[PDB]
């Protein structure tokens, strides 16, 4: 009782613990309350105390400043004891830590601590460790003295004092700018399958060592440079404890014969003899490349010393082996053999929210002005990875300097810190680095979770209602995994996929025509397989394959080569669609508009078990698509949305999207040409009416409607 | 009221940092259950029925 | 107080320093004014202060001479002062420096440093090093004796002397035939890129060390053979003065 399990905190504020509300009730303490937190080797630390919708009721949410206070770890536990006796401080002395204080001068209190405590009355205890940002830099200080002891709660009107020199660090202290789980912005899922995998046997290694049964030796993470692969491996070692020994590639082939196999076996040696240990290898494929790629000597024997390091695992409890590659397929394929490095993760590139994430981690130290706009960077910043967000802050950060810089002309071997504290990134600063950044992830497919819902999509609403129940069912409840559509292009059918996938917050794999068409010009069908590995790893996701016979009408369609409605590539989908389980969380969407030329195995029970036609739009519907178009632009009161879908009898939905974006330019050229009117009027429809035309003619209908009579 | 500082003075057993079977297999439970629940494909209906438990 | 950055100039000639308009009024240095830079170890320089409209209010625009002449390096912050008293100069006594003149012989006063003067009116000072450009050779001179002291201006009517031997350079100065910037002609955008990345890490190291940013590590300059890569790395090099070392 009075205790719980330590977890990640939410507020990243560090006066400050999140406990779920029950727990807040069975103490009687209220919001706000000040408690006292009872760790391990006889420590405490003083602490406000909140509550939020997500901290589980068994558990307490402390950020790291909390626990290193502590001397604590993520799953460890400690009481709660509230300590309303606390009272308001008169005197407290502060000096910083010397590890953060270097190449840095001028009065900290001003800058830092003063701003830091000032109305913020958070609970101080004699010993505390705490960090302030400014400056572009990370200062940790600690508590040397209280009037009040052991703890008191700063005041408006108490004293702080800060004269000295800097704290030497404790051997036992790890420093806050050291990387841990905080860092870490895009990829939440896969750091949360590497903790149910490694955090266990190394804060319990008593559970593994009692049987027999040993758990994953080596873990695989793949994905392009700057995702995070070896963030994740050191913030794991960090968060637990064990130790981190770095291998990489490089530094083991730039060796002789000898001393590059007896560097790799030692290292393991040392893991051992400070277990509990992670190894990290980096750049796997530099260090075991496939054989039948070279010929020396050197790099086959390193391939051998380490498979049989890595069986040798067994014997060295409690150290784990973890290794980065850009692709899976790219290494030596003895690594992956049951054990050894049988499980992998893909980290892939962060979508829009994870760069934004990345972005308010790398800027904690930066002093932005009002204009900048994060969230906006985050949306263009398209195709790159956290190592380009970390360059675009620091030369955002480095236009910002220069500016100032060039006027303050302090020439010293440290910089005052009162002229950081003025120093700020403005708009103009991130719009320049972002010219000059460039990404370095922009080749490799970008999969996330699409931003069309079920309210851009005119009309079908039975589809509507038919996929929701397809997805829910499973979940709410062999249920079918897939689905074709059919019928006219520019109907939706791309809309449909993206749009379950956007309210189920699922990733989006879009597959277009010229990329089943590169896979067969190349004869590099074997890439579906990478395909559907992929879904798995992006799990929740939609995997859509459009355009089922692009490769059918490239090879002839109605006349046709050497093939017919077979090829390279839907035979390899047929083949990876038949190792796919309904519990995969993955939806296979396929779509074509000439159903009667495609492999008919792809409708054979236990693939795309559902078939939905698509018409063109009816009257309602062809409003309704109007108005979503519409949606997000000023339209006068006199355009007749109704009076346009009873002329647009025969049009698609694409059809009606281009007529409302002609009304759209002509409605902006006028007010352009007026200011050298503001909304879209009925003339700018109208005239829009006299070039649409329907691009599915009456034959195409009769095509899809008798197909649909013949299979039911 | 009026707090008294002997409220604050409390001595831990030596046991109390040694979790049990229960509270460990708990854990991890929980941390196959979170990455589960991360993997899920569900539509807004059924996330929103888990979510609404706590209003 | 009248502290400006070192910048580079559009104008290569070696009697000239831009400064922009407003600065000029300000300090009441005015077109065609005579003016001393105050450079380090308590050496200036004498030019004549022209207005552009490419200069910045901080900065003050100057070539590759005068910047040697003064002991400064692109980027640092040198006092400026009016002079308006100097006064017209009566002999002065100019040699070459050897390392410039080999090979070649004749009077080097009357093809370089007469039309040099030829009713220039340049203003020189004791010491000064300044390049005379003719006969596919790039010659440079010093002015080792002169009457007035420790300036002059260099009228039509004064008399030059150009007898005795060479001088001697010395190890405290550059060779004004060393690849600079100015010896890159297309690519600008591009030298300006690598020297914003580039000049700051080097000249004010401090500045990195005490802000918690991180430096460029490599830059990578591609394209076709003969465009420039190895003359941009040298110049950067030399104009900053980092230890070159060449792979
Ligand atoms: N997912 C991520 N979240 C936060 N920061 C990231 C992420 N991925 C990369 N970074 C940042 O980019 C850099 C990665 O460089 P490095 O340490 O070599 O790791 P890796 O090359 O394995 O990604 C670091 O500055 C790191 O903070
Ligand atoms: N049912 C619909 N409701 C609203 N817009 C539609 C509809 N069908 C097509 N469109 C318009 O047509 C465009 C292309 O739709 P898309 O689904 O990509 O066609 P396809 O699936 O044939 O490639 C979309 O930008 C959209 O504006
Ligand atoms: N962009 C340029 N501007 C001026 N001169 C150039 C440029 N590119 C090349 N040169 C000249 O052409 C020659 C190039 O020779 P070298 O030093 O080998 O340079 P590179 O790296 O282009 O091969 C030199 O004489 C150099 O002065």
């Amino acid at each position: 009782p009075n205790r719980l399990i330590v977890d990640e905190a939410i507020n990243e504020d560090n006066s400050v613990v999140s406990l779920s509300q029950p727990k807040m009730d069975e103490l009687q303490l209220f919001r706000g309350d000040t408690v006292l937190l009872k760790g391990k080797k006889r420590r405490e630390a003083v602490c406000i105390v909140l509550s939020d919708d997500t901290c589980s009721d068994e558990k307490i949410r402390m950020n790291r400043v909390v626990r290193n206070n502590l001397r604590v770890r993520l799953g460890d536990v400690i009481s709660i004891q509230p300590c309303p006796d606390v009272k308001y401080g008169k005197r407290i002395h502060v000096l910083p830590i010397d590890d953060t204080v270097e190449g840095i001068t001028g009065n900290l209190f001003e800058v830092y601590l003063k701003p830091y405590f000032l109305e913020a009355y958070r609970p101080i205890r004699k010993g505390d460790i705490f960090l302030v940002r400014g400056g572009m830099r990370a200062v940790e200080f600690k508590v040397v003295e209280t009037d009040p002891s052991p703890y008191c709660i700063v005041a408006p009107d108490t004293v702080i004092h800060c004269e000295g020199e800097p704290i030497k660090r404790e051997d036992e202290e790890e420093s806050l700018n050291e990387v841990g789980y905080d860092d870490i912005g895009g990829c939440r899922k896969q750091l949360a399958q590497i903790k149910e995998m490694v955090e266990l046997p190394l804060r319990h290694p008593a559970l593994f060592k009692a049987i027999g049964v040993k758990p994953p030796r080596g873990i695989l993470l793949y994905g392009p440079p700057g995702t995070g692969k070896t963030l994740i491996a050191r913030a794991v070692a960090n968060e637990t404890g064990a130790f981190f020994f770095l291998i990489n590639g490089p530094e083991i082939m730039s060796k002789l014969a000898g001393e590059s196999e007896s560097n790799l076996r030692k290292a393991f040696e040392e893991a051992e003899k400070n277990a509990p240990a992670i190894i990290f290898i980096d750049e796997l494929d530099a260090i075991a490349p496939k054989r039948e790629k070279t010929h020396g000597e050197v790099e086959r024997r390193i391939v051998s010393q380490l498979l049989t390091l890595m069986d040798g695992l067994k014997q060295r409890a409690h150290v784990i082996v973890m290794a980065a590659t850009n692709r899976p397929n790219s290494i030596d394929p003895a690594l992956r053999r049951f054990g050894r490095f049988d499980r992998e993760v893909d980290i892939g590139i962060p979508d829009a929210t994870g760069r934004l994430e990345i972005l308010q981690i790398h800027t904690k130290n930066m002093k932005l002005a009002d204009d900048v706009d994060l969230e906006q960077v985050a949306n263009e910043t398209h195709g790159h990875v956290g190592a380009d967000l970390a360059a675009l802050c620091s030369e955002a950060a480095l236009q910002a300097i220069r500016k100032k810089m060039d006027l303050i002309d302090l020439e010293d071997e440290t910089i005052d810190a009162e002229v950081m504290n003025s120093l700020a990134v403005t708009m103009d600063d991130f719009r320049w680095a972002l010219s000059q950044s460039n990404p370095s992830a922009l080749r490799e497919t970008v999969v996330e979770v699409p931003q069309v819902t079920w309210e851009d999509i005119g009309g079908l609403e039975d589809v509507k209602r038919e996929l929701q129940e397809l997805v829910q069912y499973p979940v709410e409840h062999t249920p079918s995994k897939g689905v074709l559509f059919y019928g006219p292009p520019g109907c939706g059918k791309t809309l449909l996929a993206k749009a379950i996938a956007n309210e189920c917050q699922a990733n989006f794999i879009s597959i277009k025509g010229p990329e089943l068409l590169t896979m067969w010009f190349g004869e590099s069908e074997a890439n579906v397989r990478e395909i559907f590995d992929k879904a798995r790893q992006a799990a929740p996701c939609v995997l859509f394959f459009d355009e089922l016979d692009s490769i059918a009408k490239a090879r002839g369609g109605n006349i046709g080569d050497g093939g017919g409605a077979a090829d390279r590539v839907i035979n390899q989908i047929l083949t990876e669609m038949d190792g796919m389980s309904t519990k995969k969380n993955v939806f296979i969407i396929g779509a074509t508009n000439r159903p009667d030329i495609i492999d008919p195995a792809i409708l054979r029970p236990g693939r795309l078990d559902q078939l939905i036609y698509i018409p063109l739009p009816d009257e309602k519907s062809r409003v309704a698509i109007l108005k979503a178009n519409l949606r997000k632009s000023p339209v006068a009161k006199d355009v007749d949305l109704e009076f346009l879908a009873k002329m647009t009898n025969g049009f698609s939905g694409a059809d009606l999207t281009e007529i409302c974006q002609r009304a759209c330019k002509l409605a902006i050229r006028e007010s352009i040409e007026s200011e050298i009117v503001p909304e879209i009027r009925r003339d700018h429809f109208e005239e829009a009416m006299r070039f649409a035309r329907r691009s599915v003619s009456d034959n195409d209908i009769r095509k899809y409607e008798m197909f649909a009579q013949t299979l039911q | 009221f009026q707090p008294s500082p002997l409220a604050s003075q409390f001595e831990l057993p030596g046991d109390f940092f040694n979790l049990t079977a229960e509270e460990i297999k708990r854990e991890q439970r929980l941390r196959s259950e979170a990455v589960e629940r991360l993997s899920v494909l569900r539509t807004k209906a059924m996330r929103e029925k888990e979510e609404q438990r706590g209003l």
